[PDB]
RNA sequence: UAGCUUCAGCGAUGGAUCGGUUGCAUCGAGUAUCGAUGAAGAACGCAGCUUGCUGCGUUACUUACCACGAAUUGCAGAGAGUGGUGAAAUUUCGAACGCAUAGCACCAACUGGGCCUCCAGUUGGUACGUCUGGUUCAGGGUUGUU
RNA sequence: CUCAACCUGAACUCAGUCGUGAUUACCCGCUGAACUUAAGCAUAUCAUUUAGCGGAGGAAAAGAAACUAAAAAGGAUUCCCUUAGUAACGGCGAGUGAAACGGGAAGAGCCCAGCGCCGAAUCGAUCAGUCUUUGGCUGCUUCGAAAUGUGGCGUAUAGGUGUAAGUUUCCAGCAGUGUCGUAUGUCCGAAGUCCUUACGAUUGAGGCCAUAAACCAGAGAGGGUGCGAGCCCCGUUCUGGAUAGCGGCACUGUUGGUUCGCUUGCUCCUUGGAGUCGGGUUGCUUGAAAGUGCAGCCUAAAGUGGGUGAUAAACUUCAUCUAAGGCUAAAUAUCGACUCGAUUGCGAUAGCGAACAAGUACCGUGAGGGAAAGUUGCAAAGGACUUUGAAGAGAGAGUUCAAGAGAACGUGAAAUCGCUGGAGUGGAACCGGAGACAGUUGAU
RNA sequence: ACGUUUCCGACCCGUCUUGAAACACGGAUUGCGGAGUGCUUGUCUACUGCGAGUCAAAGGGUGUUAAAACCUUGCGGCGAA
RNA sequence: CAACGUGAAUGCGAGGUCCAAGUGGGCCAUUUUUGGUAAGCAGAACUGGCGCUGUGGGAUGAACCAAACGUGGAGUUAAGGU
RNA sequence: GCCGUUGCGACAAGGUCGUAACGAGUAGGAAGGUCGUGGCGGUUGCGUUGAAGGCUGAGCGUAGGCUCGGCUGGAGCUUCCGUCAGUGCAGAUCGUAAUGGUAGUAGCAAAUAUUCAAGUUCGAUCCUUGAAGACUGAAGUGGAGAAGGGUUCCACGUGAACAGUAGUUGGAUGUGGGUCAGUCGAUCCUAAGGUACUGGCGAACGCCUUGUAUCAUCGGUGGCG
RNA sequence: UUUCUAGCGAAACCACAGCCAAGGGAACGGGCUUGGCAAAAAUAGCGGGGAAAGAAGACCCUGUUGAGCUUGACUCUAGUUU
């Protein structure tokens, strides 16, 4: 149970929250699991998930298929991956979405700033499991 | 139209009342904000009482009350001058002035000087420059001791105490005091026609 | 809780009068929209004030007698000591060792919901905690909007006397409460005004009860002044025994059975048995006959 | 036979009911911050395509700076974009201020018309009341001096 | 008559300031109804209230006794409980209606005029230095305010002189040192998407060594994810950590200013608000009753004087304050504004008028009036293509767990209506009781 | 059994009214909404606790599943003349 | 205080207190009866009815005759009839 | 015979049973309701292998209502114990939304009037061209303006809605285009009148006077410069 | 015009419905009792009935309901005279 009194536990407020979200926000909700691989090679949980990563779906029809992430629509809350698709009527095709949180990185698209994001993570991690 | 017996009604409420209506659903909240204040004077004028400034001892006025004793806003000049405190003293020691009263009774005035006088035994006073104590100044194993009083200020105690038995005394069984009352009532009651009376002897 | 009070009464509605083939309630005023001329104000009209708007000064909070409460509180200890109470209001107790279940105070040295899950997984009272989980569900009703998502089973209780910070070590297990004995609180011994609710107690909870309730002795009572546990108008409460006891039984006259009545009218004129049996006379007529 | 009524089955018209819910109602808590440095309110305008709503003000669905760190998305398109926000900017009416109240006019400089007494443009200024001081004054109102 | 002062009054686009207009929940001053009740109605009541006008703040106002009272007395203001539906008012009808004492929240005291002493010791602009410069400190700067008196002492507890004792600093800034708060930003966090199964999709069911066991739990609040999730994610717990900023404190340093005071005893001197109080009358107002409060007109003071002590007046015992000048935080009110947390409230005819391009569409010249309107699907995958038609549209087909979820799309009631089959059908039809027929259903 | 056919019975409900099937009024049909309530004050009654007492107010102390619960009254209300 | 003992018929349990609803337009009939020429008119007395009430009969009817009512069956009747 | 009420009674039970008599009812009063509805504190369970909601056969109960079956539907619902209530509709010329018979009915009849051939079109009484026949008849059914309207103006498309028949046409609808001033007006002057300043009044917002009420209200030639 | 046709297409009203005689009844029935009777579906007229529709009688009365107006009604008042 929270036990802050600046912390809301109504609903309605968090559907609000979580659905007016700004851009930002939307990042840091849009986060996806590594694998258990990943998570013991780079001593992090989660992180928010990023274009031209690597994953695989982990539950839906699609389960099992592995490949890139092409864009993040923070909009709609889903991402789409490589291969993943579908065709339209017409014949077009096109990319299903799928929710970060049913996916699991495979690989990350790491630069400077998601390195030193990884390492902060990382490093509070070891801190707060050798607290535990 | 009121049927049978019944107690006539009496409620008001023939004027626009909801309009001016108040509710107490605020009660435990003000109790906590109360609580908090006194919290942050204490904080703020650590080590001094909470309560404040000490108030003196009085009497209730009316001879309904006046078997009773409670706290009063202060302590009169005479009260002080005979404890032997200043009122500036006084001012700067955290004690309660009553510019307003005054003593008429030797008993009154002498409660509240012990009164005083135990609260100047009680009290401990810190150096004004923590490196240098001077006179009257408290000792440091005493300042070491201080620490902060909640409630009231030497509190007054409402216990009631019994006389102890004693032996009926033949002087008092002999009083007539029914008819010691009505003498009084009946003197008071005839003192201005006596007086007159006694004018007209006198002028005759 | 309250309706607005200008709720269905924001509107500058006048009646028609008669003559206009309407009925006579207050309408909207103005034209150009359909509001116009639609009824107004009456708790029978669509978007006019309920029947009787529902005041925010009702009586919410009630007095309750000191006496009464702490009676209330008494009983509740009472019942939490009465193995079949507990089965009745629900709780899982065929294992438990005794009742009341006094524990040692090491108890109140725990830190962990680990230590304090195999506490009560060795103690056999994580029956009770498992009906518990059986038991969350969703509310039926509105009661799901409103911030009451889930209704489930209310477990065991544990009773501490002095506070080693040991609610840590228990607030996370469903259904178990942790109160401390100086102020023991009936809606957690009696929920849903219910007898029988599964205690824990500590032993210096257990010390202390003495202490704080007192006995059936007047104002055996040190932490509640003048309180005593009250007394029953009834010695002996199980109706069997004095029923039969010897005095009873000796007092008592033998049982009987209904009495029986004829019932059912016969016709001695149409019949001879019967005319014989209430008049032998009768046989000796008719033979001279 | 048809029509009418009725029963069973099927289908229309209609939008009741049920199921939640970024909405509403009430209770409680914390804070004190509008305006001539131009408020509240109104009008008009601003987007590559965008009427309305929302946002913004001619730097106009926003500039700068700081934090985070890869998007926006309907189609295009090319330290992103979000959040904070201390720098800069903030149209016209409006207490609304040159006078009037949907119009016209005065003062100064500078620039252009070739010159300029005449035009045009830009900039700054010209409201009512009031306080303090300044300058120039009026009155046999009182007084002194020639 | 010349010149020079003062007084009074002007003009300035003279130098520098200030006011106006908004907001309504609370606050302060005015103005001020009627409906209604009295079973009629005029006093009364509604009500010293809707409506109208003006003026502030974060609170406002009030406030340090011309008090309460009659004890062995209390001692500013504000607020709560109680006093109490009491005293009292009232066509003494209907009705109205306090306060002190008592228990508590909070508590903080003071400044003038006058008398007296110093007597301009005081102050604003401007100039020049100087600093930590949206403001401060110094002056032979120059002007001006001020003797029709600015400043110092000093105000009912008085006060002052002298004297004897004791005792003697205080403000504001800057820098540092820590100590503590922040509805202040940013960053950081424990444990299964494990096996079997179910599903369109699992979070659903079962199993995960162990006597006590999948694992974490100081985290089993909430939300999202294909209804169901502590363990998938954001989050939650850590009376959370790191970091930057704001503050408050305590101590050290340092800059500027400032301190002949303060208390108690003795001595001598000294000590106060006028068209105001009070009185008459008039009107309003109050529970205030031979006048509670306010105001108009007339009258109009005194100095142990004046006010008050609730029944008016004289003559008497006293008691208690010191009016006609001023400042002052806290406890208190209030969601109108900004920001938050909740609920035994409503669940789209309900709840605010407004869950949505709602004070919108629309209406009225205007003041103003004022709606209806939520829902495809997990995902548009929003029906390619063939075919008839000019087209709407239809017949195939495809997507989909599902389209009889196809765009006005969740569900899809009743009224009303069309079709197919059966049966009845002479100016009503429906209905209760009792059979028959058709039909339905049961038989170890 | 709201199907058909027979025999008997069978006037349209609500309302005011002495009297309604009425040539008395409302009612074309269906869905949804729709009316003895809240509070203050009395009185009686039922139940509960204590009992010449009882209830305690504002308030204070505590309480972090902290608007709750728990503790707390020379004094106050009602009662005891 | 001492004695005497239930003194007409028939039927039958009796008494007390409190709280409160609706009503406060009535109408009809045998007999008596006032006003009126009379009235299905107006006003009274006793009792019974309708109002509040259905049922068999009077072809029909608020009041007339019979008789008052749970839901069914058998038998017998009232008024009335064949 | 059965149901229930009343009285009495038996039984170790807020219950069962026995027994005798009884059973009208408006206004009204009480009692029972495992009759029904929505919450809360608890308790008992069901659910994508199908909840609520909806339609409707086998039964149960004197009744209020309830259980089960079949179909539709797709996410919630529920037993029992206390307690609470925005708790039950046939009416109120009730509110609101929708729908019938009337009924393919009343009706679409003032302002003289149209016809022929052709064009376009899937489609022409109604659009366009030509020919004919009529009408307004210059105080017009003509040509232009003021107020008002605000794009209705012009061109090209048009399928639905609208044009109370129709429509290929349109003041409709979609996309574009269009208003050029030294001389035409406004702008300038004042009329009736309005509204400021002072002044007075007013508790106040502000009002009254446009007047010797108020009033120190200026500007013109020239010289000098 | 109506009429018939093509196209288009309302409203009032509606307890349920529509043949009569007499009876009795709220004293003038479409329904009730006894009789007369009683055969689809419709088109054009019609104004006897539906005590037909329009409107909570504008006539009369009641109400301790109003309002306009008047005065020798009660109680006040601007203004004016002293």
């Amino acid at each position: 149970m929270k036990v802050n009194p600046f912390v809301s536990s109504d609903s309605g407020k968090s559907r609000k929250a979580h659905f007016n979200a700004p851009s930002h926000e939307r990042r840091r909700i849009m986060s996806a699991p590594l694998t258990k691989e990943l998570r013991t090679k780079h001593g992090i949980r989660a992180i928010p998930i990023r274009t031209d990563d690597e994953v695989v779906v982990m539950r839906g029809r699609h389960k099992g298929n592995t490949g890139r992430v092409l864009r993040c629509y923070r909009k709609k809350f889903v991402i789409h991956i490589d291969k993943i698709t579908r065709e339209k009527a017409n014949g077009s095709t096109v990319h299903i979405g799928i929710h970060p949180s049913k996916v699991a990185i495979t690989k990350l698209k790491l630069d400077k700033d998601r390195r030193a994001l990884v390492e902060r993570k990382a490093a509070g991690r070891s801190r707060v499991t050798g607290i535990l | 139209a009121p049927r049978g017996n019944q107690m006539l009604g009496n409620a008001h409420f023939r004027k626009h009342w909801h309009k001016r209506i108040k509710t107490w659903f605020d009660q435990p909240a003000r109790k906590l904000r109360r609580r908090q204040n006194r919290q942050a004077k204490a904080v703020e004028i650590a080590p001094r009482p909470v309560a404040g400034l000490l108030r003196s001892v009085v009497r209730c006025p009316q001879k309904r009350y006046n078997t009773k004793t409670r706290l009063g806003r202060g302590f009169s000049l005479q009260e002080l001058k005979a404890a032997g405190i200043s009122q500036a003293q006084a001012r700067t020691i955290g004690i309660a002035v009553d510019v307003r009263r005054t003593n008429k009774t030797a008993e009154g005035l002498k409660a509240n000087a012990d009164r005083l006088k135990e609260y100047k035994a009680k009290l401990i006073l810190f150096p004004k420059k923590a490196s240098a104590p001077k006179k009257g100044d408290s000792s440091a194993e005493e300042l070491k001791v201080a620490a902060q009083l909640r409630g009231d200020v030497l509190p007054l105690s409402h216990t009631i105490t019994f006389d102890e038995p004693r032996q009926v005394t033949d002087a008092e069984r002999k009083v007539e005091i029914f008819r010691l009352l009505r003498k009084e009532r009946a003197d008071k009651k005839y003192r201005g026609k006596r007086e007159k009376r006694a004018r007209e002897a006198a002028e005759e | 809780h309250a309706v607005n009070t200008k709720a269905g009464k924001q509107h500058s509605a006048e009646s028609w009068g008669t003559g206009r083939a309407v009925a006579r309630i207050p309408r909207v005023r103005g034209g150009g929209t359909h509001r116009s001329g639609q009824g107004a104000f009456g708790n029978m009209c669509r978007g006019g004030h309920m029947f009787a708007p529902l005041k925010v000064f009702r009586r919410w909070h009630r007095n309750v007698n000191i006496a009464q409460k702490r009676y209330a509180v008494s009983s509740a200890i009472a019942a939490s000591g009465i193995p079949a109470l507990l089965q009745a209001r629900g709780h899982v107790i065929d294992q438990v060792a005794e009742v009341p279940l006094v524990v040692s105070d090491k108890v109140e040295s725990f830190r962990k919901t680990k230590e304090a899950v195999v506490f009560l997984r060795r103690s056999h009272l994580w029956a009770d905690i498992e009906k518990v989980y059986n038991s969350k569900r969703n509310r039926a009703g509105k009661g799901k909007l409103r911030n009451r998502q889930h209704k489930q089973k209310l477990g065991p209780v544990v009773i501490y006397g002095q506070d080693a910070e040991c609610a840590r070590a228990f607030r996370n297990i469903p259904g178990v409460d942790v109160m401390n004995v100086e102020r023991l609180n009936l809606l957690k011994l009696a929920p849903g005004g219910h007898l029988g609710r599964l205690i824990i107690w500590t032993e210096s909870a257990f010390k202390k009860l003495d202490t704080i309730y007192g006995t059936t002795v007047a104002n055996s009572s040190q932490l509640k002044k003048g309180w005593s546990v009250p007394l029953p108008i009834m010695a002996n409460s199980d109706f069997s025994r004095i029923i039969r006891s010897e005095e009873v039984v000796k007092a008592i006259r033998a049982p009987k059975k209904n009495p029986v009545l004829p019932k059912v009218h016969r016709n001695p004129l149409k019949k001879r048995t019967l005319l014989y049996k209430l008049n032998p006379y009768a046989s000796i007529l008719r033979k001279a006959s």
